[PDB]
């Protein structure tokens, strides 16, 4: 998971 | 495709 | 009268435009994932009998010159328009790879008094791209309007980061092409993003070793000035 | 299932925030016709059964004690929530009769870990408000929540844009809303009701004006949802 | 007709  | 005109 | 015309000739155009890297200009990091997104989008859309095309790693300038360009075609044969935009993003904005863009900008190239051939069509905006840096922790359980017939389907709520998972692809993403797989025969958009907002929100929460950033949660955000109903079948 | 819950013993509360008059020294106009909004709205909401607050020229100060007080409220037994602002405003804002309120101030109160009791219930906030002051011409024709989760913003009018309001016969929008409630609570799911009135502002409505830079301008709502499920009033 |  990784924010964008 | 990908990357059509 | 309550629901869009849907049977001219052409579903419409899907503009897909996947920023996966950046330039150093801005630094900004590759974003892992986006071309799973992407093609799972192209897929999606061409079942849904779009046009699609898809572009990849477009500078800012290119972005306004291609919407420019969409915007001047003559849509008088297609029942609709979606564009997906896949990038790193703030509030208000979308990033091309060398800096942002105003997504107003975009947007105001398919009003309807500038895009004739569009007018009165439903104009779908889909964008998965951060809205802010905020985190949510979550909790236990004769005219018309020229903004008229637009959606905007953003992936999360405004300020905040929106997730996208390295392998799977972006959490919005992989639940919007799912919906649409399961639903488009038989519900409303609006009520398929309404199961998108559901998905997201219940079946996806961040792992992290960065405590800062782990058991983080994510709703997404429709924005509808649509005027009547949209079923793709 | 797909469907929130609407079967407690209450539908809920409806707060209507009714702001006619504002101070003289924020040289804001008074607010003619929305007494003819609010009435319409307090019955509607009534024919819906919500238990209705109606309150009258608030300061800021006092829009946020009763957001507060509100939101500290037991909904237990509540099936959802409603908040109604009728007032000046600009994007992100709510005019007290004083000066502004920020719209997030107002709707953090209720977020799922603030609000415990409305956790995974409806917040439907509907705004009569401007946005900004752009005039549209037209076209002729184990499991967590996110706090976020389960809102509803109802907007007059799209951002950035003025939100418009007849003297006599109340504001476009919320003549609009009432009256699709009216014919439709007990056939459509919300997202489809605010759909027909999206149409019927978009369609239905156009300034008149003296001035030529206010004549013939027109208005779309628009629907912000960040709703989980389809919401019925039947 | 007037402007909220």
């Amino acid at each position: 998971d990784e924010v964008d | 495709g990908v990357d059509d005109d | 009268d309550n629901s869009y015309k849907m049977d001219y000739p052409e579903m419409g155009l899907c503009i897909i435009i996947n920023n996966k890297n950046f330039h150093k200009s801005t630094g900004m990091t590759s974003r892992s994932g986006t071309d799973v997104d992407a093609a799972n989008l192209r897929e999606t859309f061409r079942n849904l009998k779009y046009e699609v095309r898809n572009k990849n790693d477009l500078t800012r300038e290119e972005i306004v010159e291609l919407m420019r360009d969409v915007s001047k075609e003559d849509h008088s044969k297609r029942s609709s328009f979606v564009c997906v935009l896949l990038s790193h993003g703030e509030e208000g904005i979308i990033f091309g790879t060398n800096g942002p863009v105003d997504l107003k900008k975009i947007g105001n190239f398919f009003r309807g008094d500038r895009c004739r051939s569009l007018t009165g069509k439903p104009k779908l905006f889909i964008i998965q791209a951060c809205r802010g840096t905020e985190l949510d922790c979550g909790i236990e359980t004769h005219k018309i309007p020229v903004e008229a017939d637009f959606l905007y389907a953003y992936s999360t709520a405004p300020g905040y980061y929106s997730w996208r998972n390295s392998k799977d692809g972006s959490w919005f993403i992989q639940s919007l092409c799912a919906m649409l797989k399961q639903y488009a025969d038989k519900l409303e958009f609006m009520h398929i993003l309404t199961r998108v907002n559901r998905k997201v929100a219940t079946e996806f929460e961040s792992f992290s070793f960065d405590a800062t950033f782990h058991a983080k949660k994510q709703i997404p955000c429709i924005v509808s000035m649509l005027t009547k109903e949209l079923y793709f079948y």
